[PDB]
């Protein structure tokens, strides 16, 4: 699974012109520090390199990027004068003894042309339908995350306060909802099927989650709306026997 | 084990005729550490520009190099070759003879 | 017949607490063919043989690089390696290290190497078996299990057996006329009277490629070794080596001794005695 | 051509 | 430097393919294999370091060439879908930074047991009368196509697999803000299995 190395922020949403700053932990007993970018439709390119506080080695990194390894081994790599082309994942692995280079788990860039565009999902659950119950002995709950800019987001569902994964499955890529306009809104849809039983019981509870990020609480908002910070938005489901 | 003093040879590249131009040779070798200082002499006066080969070492660890300068052998002129290495006390010369 | 390629690295620390010089230089068989040299403001890599020269940018860079991170490293090495001696700071050392892979008459590896030395004396090497390590001392075993626990060995075999092996072909090839020739010995007998023990004679060996040389003297058909002074080989300064080997004599018993010379440029030993 | 030494290949 | 192919893979379940991964160093360090699922880092899989050196883990085979990498994958299940990275080492370059080729991008298609295609309505539970339409339990040949129209939002195909009970089912999702929309229209584009269940 994870590897150990830890990235921090997750996610970045910033608007051109500005500078943002990436976090990387190598791996306990890992004294080295790797800075990988990939780019959409590209393949993992080699930024730079560090070895115990060190600049070791250099890739084709540009002149308006730069980082550094600190004496705690961690890293920072720092991205300034942003472009719409940065929007990228960026990796950071280190290396073991052995040779073996280990990743993190990325952060994700979205470079806007500004922020004025950034909107929160909302939420809805649907119910399964009595025929489908009829007809298999099974019940499928869909959700819906629709209206939210940019792609950012994670769904989740939640049984009775605990998170699921058998029975679910949800949409690999998010759909433009307005897919001929550049900043088109996205929309992203959710499975989970439960036995019939299983969803005629009033004591169970079904809840879908989807978590967004958006601003950093720190960006303006001169906007009349409420600033579209990261959030997690919901929509739930009691369980009906009937 | 801790320091090598240099072996010194003094001669030309060429065997020496009276009348016809040559290179006068001082090889160094066999010394550690690497820090060495070497001269050519003409009638015990320094000769101003002289080349060396890069310095390197031998299997055993110990350093060598070449020092070397055009000359034309006669039979007044004296010849010979002044090192000092930190291993010794007084710069060590060994004079060149024809013969060796 | 066969040949070799050797890179022989220096580091040394300097007084007080300078930044230590790195030095490497590149070898086929006797022939020097690069130099890099970290004291300077932008060191690079250098070609010492002509045959080095058509080699393209990209070759040069990669030498560069080596040489560059190495010589950050090797910093940290003499570090390393002052603390397992308990030594001070000023505090001059120097690790060295050999490398490289030998070919036998056919092209093929008969043997790679790998020792270092820590002041002029062996502190860690490469096995035969090029996958284990002969440590000097405790020191060097704690060497020897950072370099284990890091697969040095396995990588430095990789390398050994191809890289290696490819690149010294390359430079043959390319070098060829120069390194792919044996130029024989040109070789006498000097006689110089001394009076009391009589006569020298001295049997010279001069203008021979490669440097690898035998010369003995024999007495009535009879290695003398005891009483035989050897000379250092020694270069000429023109890519050639010279070498003799002296004996005292009493006088009219030269006839009785015989120089004996074995080189690469000889099909057979040459048997050589004093020309009156 | 000489070898490239790894990440943590120190003495 | 490095080179994969194919860029993407479309593979039954069960039906084995090998992945190529072609390189050119000044000298092979080593050769890695990586998998990356969506949204997450590069995970370990393989280091193979010379010529005729193999290795395996389930259903995974990475084989060595002096010219490229093959990874086998023996009847590869839906699990196994993901990009699969491959990199070098050079022994020309210090330190040990990766030079990674582009990927294979692989899905597998699974295999679908009872197909029982039908079209539910499914209704919001907030709410205030908002519906869905779901097209479920499919075969795994039947494809879901994308409406011209912009006012009808119709999803992909999704595999959701109930672990509990050996049971596997497709499905795809159709919802529209206005308008007569029927689900049973929902779907109209596509080529819909004759035999779908439309309830009444």
């Amino acid at each position: 699974m994870d590897s150990g190395v830890t990235q921090t922020p997750k996610h970045l949403i910033t608007a051109t012109g500005q500078r943002v700053t990436l976090r990387c932990s190598p791996r306990s007993g890992d004294l080295s520090v790797y800075w990988y970018q990939q780019s959409l439709d590209q393949g993992l390119q080699f930024l730079i390199h560090y070895y115990n506080g060190e600049e070791r080695a250099k890739g084709n990194i540009l002149e308006r990027f730069s980082a550094q390894q600190f004496p705690d081994l961690h890293s920072e790599l720092n991205l300034s004068s942003l472009e719409l082309g940065d929007s990228a994942l960026y990796f950071c692995a280190s290396s073991a003894r052995s040779g073996e280079l280990f990743f993190g788990e990325g952060s994700r860039l979205t470079v806007l042309e500004d922020l004025k565009n950034v909107f929160p999902p909302e939420v809805a659950v649907f119910e399964p339908s009595e025929a489908e119950i009829s007809h298999t002995q099974k019940a499928t709950l869909v959700c819906l995350a629709t209206g939210f800019y940019p792609d950012h987001v994670e769904l989740s569902w939640w049984v009775n306060g605990k998170e699921v994964h058998s029975g679910v499955c949800t949409d690999p890529q998010p759909l433009k909802e307005q897919p001929a306009l550049n900043d088109s809104r996205y929309a992203l849809s959710s499975r989970l099927r439960v036995s019939a039983t299983f969803w005629q019981n009033p004591r169970n509870h079904f809840r879908c989650q989807v978590q967004f990020y958006g601003l950093s609480e720190n960006d303006e908002w001169t906007q009349d709306r409420a600033k579209p910070v990261t959030q997690i938005v919901s929509a739930e489901a009691w369980g009906r026997a009937d | 084990m801790i320091q090598r003093t240099p072996k010194i040879q003094v001669y030309s590249r060429h065997p020496a005729e009276n009348g016809k131009s040559n290179f006068l040779n001082c090889y160094v070798s066999g010394f550690h550490p690497s820090d060495i200082e070497v001269d050519l002499l003409k009638n015990g006066e320094r000769i101003e520009k002289v080349e060396h080969s890069d310095l390197s070492f031998s299997k055993d660890w110990s350093f060598y190099l070449l020092y070397y300068t055009e000359f034309t052998p006669t039979e007044k002129d004296e010849y010979a070759c002044r090192v000092n290495h930190v291993t010794l006390s007084q710069p060590k010369i060994v004079k060149w003879d024809r013969d060796m | 017949g066969s040949h070799s390629m050797r890179y022989f690295y220096t580091a040394m620390s300097r007084p007080g607490r300078g930044e230590p010089r790195f030095i490497a230089v590149g070898y086929v068989d006797d022939t020097q063919f690069v130099r890099f040299d970290s004291d300077a403001a932008s060191p690079r890599t250098e070609p010492r043989a002509p045959w080095i020269e058509q080699e393209g940018p990209e070759y040069w860079d990669r030498n560069t690089q080596i040489f560059k991170t190495n010589t950050q490293t090797y910093r940290e090495s003499l570090r390393n390696l002052r603390g397992y001696y308990n030594q001070s700071e000023a505090g001059s050392h120097i690790i060295q290290r050999m490398y490289g892979c030998d070919l036998g008459p056919d092209g093929r590896l008969l043997r790679g190497h790998d020792q270092s030395a820590y002041d002029g004396k062996d502190y860690i090497a490469l096995n035969e078996d090029l996958s284990s390590w002969t440590a000097a001392d405790t020191a060097a075993q704690i060497t020897q299990r950072k370099w284990e626990a890091a697969r040095v060995a396995e990588q430095l075999r990789a390398y050994l057996e191809g890289l290696c092996v490819e690149w010294l072909r390359r430079y043959l090839e390319n070098g060829k006329e120069t390194l792919q020739r044996a130029d024989p010995p040109k070789t006498h007998v000097t006689h110089h009277p001394v009076s009391d023990h009589e006569a020298t004679l001295r049997c010279w060996a001069l203008g021979f490629y490669p440097a690898e040389i035998t010369l003995t003297w024999q007495r009535d058909g009879e290695d003398q070794t005891q009483d035989t002074e050897l000379v250092e080989t020694r270069p000429a300064g023109d890519r050639t080596f010279q070498k003799w080997a002296a004996v005292v004599v009493p006088s009219g018993e030269e006839q009785r001794y015989t120089c004996h010379v074995q080189h690469e440029g000889l099909p057979k030993p040459l048997t050589l005695r004093w020309e009156p | 051509h000489p070898v490239g030494e790894a990440d943590y290949f120190e003495y | 430097q490095v080179t994969q192919s194919p860029e993407a893979l479309r593979l039954q379940e069960g039906e084995s393919s090998s992945l190529n991964c072609s390189y050119t160093v000044s000298g092979l360090r080593g050769l890695f294999w990586y998998r990356q699922d969506p949204g997450k880092g590069p995970e370990f899989l393989f280091t193979l370091y010379s010529a005729g050196e193999e290795k395996e883990k389930e259903r995974l085979k990475a084989t060595l060439t002096k010219k490229e990498s093959f990874l086998h994958i023996t009847a590869p299940k839906p699990e196994d879908s993901a990009t699969y990275l491959c990199a070098v080492q050079d022994l020309g370059t210090s330190g040990s930074r990766l030079t990674f080729g582009e990927g294979t991008q692989l899905t597998v298609n699974p295999n679908i047991q009872n197909p029982d295609p039908a079209v539910y309505q499914l209704r919001d539970s907030k709410s205030s009368d908002k519906s869905v339409c779901l097209f479920t339990d499919f075969d795994s040949q039947t494809n879901v196509s994308q409406s011209k129209d912009s006012d009808v939002y119709i999803t992909d195909k999704c595999v959701l697999d109930m672990r509990s009970m050996d049971f596997k089912s497709n499905s795809a999702v159709a919802w529209s803000n206005k308008s007569d929309f029927a689900c049973a229209n929902a779907f109209n584009n596509s080529i819909i299995p004759e035999d779908t269940f439309f309830p009444s």
